């Protein structure tokens, strides 16, 4: 449903004849974020389901062709999606922190062969929002320092 | 100890989100070579009370529920996310309380209830 | 070569930033002494072009190579000093200059060296040391500075041609360096907004360089016509606006503010832009200059990215462009490629280009003619740049595939109204947009086109034009028991796609054909279904369409 | 304990074996100081052969660490894998451990064990689908340990393309009469 979403964004955007036409609905990307704001409350539920789904995005549509329009820009926003989504509820839901930081983590270190430059930029934009908030997940961190021998040098400096 | 001490923030959820926001946001301006109360004046951009009146500054301080004050060694912490209740309590009589009741439900460490007084959703975290 | 950068850089900030104390001295001296021996040193005391020719099969070759870069750097990074010694001494810029003679001494035999084997290394276009914020400072001098304390010992410099294509040289690699990675290589290429500043500053440098002096100044030689001055600093200008729309899109009012909304700066950059193109092409030079006409047509494109659809200048841009699209002819297949391919996407964010699509076709139709060779048909009134060389190999591909686009829409539409069941004028607007496609065709058809991509992609198109007419006619067997009856346009759509495109698809079938594997059965196979789903159509609408068909 | 973990500083690219044949014969000798001398040779230069050697070397001696330092090692163990020594080292290692000698005290080092390789095995991938097949093809015995169920578990709790794998081995486990109550 979100690649359709931005399939359908892209070719509206390129296109006046379809602008005209069609009454500019909600993209499933909106709702989804909407979703998040409303989800800050209590809803625990919906929360565990999020993180899974960004990280699917995020997995699936990393990019893969440097080792165009149709690959990038519904891919670029499905992962930058997961990305926003993934910042957006450890800003306000405590309790999933350490998870998306393990997570985000466990896709850091190991691959190394999947570009996984998105990973980083996440985890850039995670930290700095609140880095207070990783001395509540520390031990997290000082177990990847013990694999920062093993890893590629322009993983390693960002 | 001048370096970064581990803090955090109890009180009014609406209440305790700027002061967590304000501090992520400019805890790089933290410095040790100040003193820790002249870091977080400038940190946290807030000044504290000195002695407002600490016995009885006007509140009634005790828990609402067991109307005490030094249950076993708690203090009244946890409190409402409401203007118009701000009521302590107890994290033993608040739990034992929310436990009970048909409403309330537990996610992991987190119960989600009614705020005895006023009846608005609180939060208690184990 | 890059120690001799680090020291540098750091004895400068600790002139300018520590002082304000018997140790720099040292450092200052010994650099003292290597400007001036090394002004007086040549080639023979690293024993270089003489006695090992460089050879990339010897270690003494590559022994010479690596030292000859090694020295280029070294040069270059006394450069540096030199220049940041004083203010602008006469002497110390005659070293820059001899400096820079070794230099240049040395990239010319490198590039004979590289003139015997392939250009595969990239270890000549290997990074300057150079720090981008020197760059900037550099051009400023060389260009935009004029004081007399300056300007007396500048003069020698500014007297340069190699020197001055070197200079805009760094600059582009500095800037490809950034496009390419996140930033560039030396010292503060690290902190994007001093990046930022010195990709302003490069840019004012060169907006002037162009604007002030034209390219219409070549008094250097008949070889520097694709290496002049005033085409670099617009190559640069081009890669500036692409890089910073990529990277720094969010600070373009800051960016512009160098050179209110996007709208009205955006609006007089295009006309002072665009006078300079229409007066290169006004001109009228026979020997003619694509390359500059490309970038100027290139960079246009780029900066019409930032005016909203909606503006008056937008509208301006349009005209503008749909009038060189309709005098100037200009006889080369990438400046028509280049313009076409800006008119289209200036003009389908205004309406739709359908209506342009059939005019290009006529004008197509024209110039070649028919495949019967008895239609004498020109319509050259229509647009200028249509030409035997042009039109034939290269406008149809484009015009098709915009037509291919067109098609897309249009199916994305039918699909959302066979999903549907915001129903009547949706399928007017359908109806309308496949009108003008099938009288675009009916001008397509009828052509003579080259046995090249032209005849394989146009029978593409009509079988996606069949493919469309029977999703059109699915939905219409779909819609037709609710409602009840056949709208009249669908009826003149059928009876207009009946009598005028079939026909003519036979006999472009037999053209193609008979003159000498998959598409061909393809169409008849569209075409087959088409005629099935309109019978079931003809049948389930109570209207008779197969009497328009033959 | 501090005059050996200054030697890699200390001792040029040369005399680098004897010293490990030296110090590995010092680890046969004594257990106090397995921790600090796999440090340092981790540390220096030596042949992968002499490697393998020490690592068969350390593993009969499992047994005999003292508690504190058992986790590291096994860190060492498991970042000394190759893809293909994976199952053997993995069996023995499987068979050599116990839980049942070690138990506060206790516990928080096993916790720690079990941390050791959680990350692991998170952080490598083949360590995970060998360790089963190490559980998997040796169904023989009815003797098995505390240890098996536990890892199992663990490795279900992370990572989820194993899970069907996991359950299918448990399944036959369970109807062959392995896996019981007690
Ligand atoms: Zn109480
Ligand atoms: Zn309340």
């Amino acid at each position: 449903s979100v690649v359709k979403s931005f399939k359908d964004l892209q070719l509206l955007q390129g296109s006046k004849f379809l602008q005209n036409l069609v009454p500019h609905r909600s993209y499933v990307s909106t709702m989804i974020l909407e979703v998040v704001k409303n989800s800050v409350h209590s809803w625990d539920h919906v929360t565990q389901g999020l993180v899974e789904l960004g990280f699917i995005l995020m997995d699936s549509y990393g990019p893969k062709k440097v080792l165009p329009s149709l690959s990038r820009m519904p891919n670029q926003h499905a992962c930058k999606l997961g990305a926003n989504i993934l910042l957006e509820t450890f800003k306000i839901h405590e309790m999933i922190r350490q998870e998306i930081l393990e997570q985000v983590l466990n896709r850091v270190v190991t691959r190394a062969s999947s570009p996984i430059s998105h990973f980083l930029d996440l985890l850039s934009n995670i930290v700095m929002y609140a880095p207070l908030v990783l001395q509540s997940c520390s031990s997290k961190v000082t177990e990847a320092f013990d694999y920062l021998s093993f890893l590629p040098l322009q993983t390693v400096q960002r | 100890p001048t370096m970064l001490p581990e803090c955090f923030f109890l009180g009014a959820d609406h209440v305790v989100k700027p002061l967590g926001i304000k501090l992520s946001r400019n805890i790089h301006l933290w410095d040790p070579e100040n003193s820790v109360l002249q870091n977080l004046k400038d940190v946290l951009e807030i000044d504290f009370p000195a002695r407002a009146i600490l016995e009885k500054s006007d509140f009634t301080m005790d828990c609402g529920i067991c109307y005490a004050y030094q249950l076993d060694g708690t203090i009244p912490d946890q409190v409402c996310d409401n203007s118009q209740c701000g009521q302590p309590f107890h994290q033993i009589c608040l739990y034992e309380w929310l436990r009970g009741l048909l409403t309330s439900r537990q996610s992991f460490n987190i119960i989600f209830g009614e705020c005895p007084y006023c009846s608005k959703p609180i939060t208690l975290k184990m | 070569d890059y120690l001799l950068c680090c020291i540098q850089h750091c004895l400068a900030w600790y002139k300018n930033t520590v002082i304000p104390e018997a140790f720099y001295e040292d450092l200052d001296d010994i650099l003292e002494s290597i400007t001036n021996r090394m002004i007086k040193s040549e080639l023979e005391d690293f024993e270089l072009d003489k006695s090992a020719d460089f050879s990339q099969s010897t270690s003494i070759g590559i022994k010479n190579n690596i030292s000859a870069f090694l020295v280029m750097g070294v040069c270059e990074v006394l450069i540096e000093y030199n220049f940041s010694i004083s203010s602008f001494s006469k002497n110390r810029f005659e070293d820059i200059l001899s400096l820079f003679m070794c230099y240049k001494k040395l990239s010319d035999i490198l590039n004979e060296k590289a003139g015997k084997a392939k250009t595969k290394m990239a270890n000549k276009t290997s990074d300057s040391l150079l720090s981008m914020k020197f760059v900037s400072s550099l051009l400023t001098a060389l260009f935009r500075d004029s004081i007399q304390s300056h300007q007396e010992s500048l003069s020698v410099l500014r007297s340069s041609n190699e020197f001055m294509r070197y200079a805009v040289n760094v600059a582009l690699q500095k800037v490809q360096q950034l496009k390419e990675t996140g930033h560039v290589s030396g010292p503060d290429g690290q902190n994007p907004e001093k990046i930022f500043q010195n990709l302003c500053d490069l840019t004012r440098v060169l907006l002037w360089r162009y604007t002030s002096i034209p390219t219409s100044v070549e008094e250097s030689g008949k070889k520097e016509k694709g290496k002049s001055i005033s085409l670099l600093c617009l190559e640069g200008l081009q890669k500036i606006f692409s890089a910073v729309q990529q990277f720094y899109q969010p600070k373009i009012q800051q960016f512009l503010r160098a050179l209110v909304s996007v709208t009205q700066r955006t609006a007089f950059q295009i006309r002072q832009f665009q006078r300079s193109l229409l007066n290169l092409l006004s001109s009228q030079e026979e020997d003619f200059n694509s390359k500059e006409a490309l970038l100027l047509v290139t960079v246009l494109t780029s900066l019409s990215k930032l005016l909203e659809p909606s503006s008056p200048q937008f509208v301006q841009m349009l005209s503008w462009t749909s009038k060189i699209c309709k005098e100037n002819s200009r006889e080369d297949a990438l400046f028509c490629k280049s313009l076409m391919n800006l008119l289209f996407s200036l003009h389908v964010s205004y309406k739709s280009p359908v209506i342009l699509l059939r005019d290009l076709s006529q004008d197509i139709h024209g110039h070649l003619g028919d495949i019967d060779q008895d239609v004498e048909v020109e319509k050259t009134n229509h647009f200028a740049i249509v030409n035997l060389r042009t039109a034939a190999p290269t406008v149809c591909l484009l015009v098709l595939s915009q037509a291919e686009k067109v098609l897309e829409e249009v199916d994305w539409l039918i699909t959302k109204l066979k999903g549907q069941v915001p129903n009547q004028p949706v399928e007017k607007a359908i109806i309308m947009q496949l009108g003008t496609l099938l009288t675009f065709f009916h001008e397509l058809v009828q052509t003579a086109l080259p046995s090249g991509s032209c005849v394989d992609t146009l029978l593409k198109d009509l079988c996606k034009m069949y493919t469309t007419l029977t999703a059109l006619v699915r939905y219409y067997l779909q819609v037709c028991q609710s409602s009840g009856g056949i709208p009249k346009n669908m009826e003149k759509l059928v009876k207009l796609s009946g009598s005028h495109l079939t026909p003519l698809c036979y006999s472009f079938i037999s053209y193609v054909q008979n003159k000498s594997t998959k598409p061909i059965p393809n169409l008849i196979f569209a075409i087959e279904q088409y005629e099935k789903f309109l019978i079931h159509l003809s049948k389930k609408s109570k209207v008779s369409l197969m009497q328009h068909m033959k | 304990h501090d005059i050996i973990t200054s030697l890699p500083e200390i001792l040029g690219d040369s005399q680098h074996a004897d010293v490990g044949k030296e110090l590995s014969d010092l680890l046969i000798e004594n257990t106090s100081l397995t921790v600090p001398i796999l440090d340092v040779l981790s540390s220096l230069r030596l042949d992968p052969n002499f490697l393998l050697k020490v690592r068969q070397l350390v593993m009969d001696k499992l047994s005999s660490i003292r508690l504190e330092d058992l986790p590291v090692i096994i860190k060492f163990i498991l970042h000394s894998v190759t893809a293909m020594d994976t199952l053997e080292v993995i069996s023995e290692l499987r068979e050599k451990l116990d839980l049942q000698h070690c138990v506060s005290s206790g516990q928080s080092c096993i916790i720690l064990l079990f941390d050791v390789i959680k990350s692991a095995i998170r952080y490598e991938k083949t360590i995970s689908e060998a360790w089963i097949k190490a559980i998997e093809n040796t169904a023989s015995v009815s003797e098995h340990k505390v240890f098996d169920l536990v890892m199992l578990f663990i490795i279900y709790s992370t990572n989820t393309q194993t899970k069907k794998y996991i359950d299918r081995v448990l399944r036959n486990k369970i109807r062959s009469g392995c896996i019981q109550e007690q």
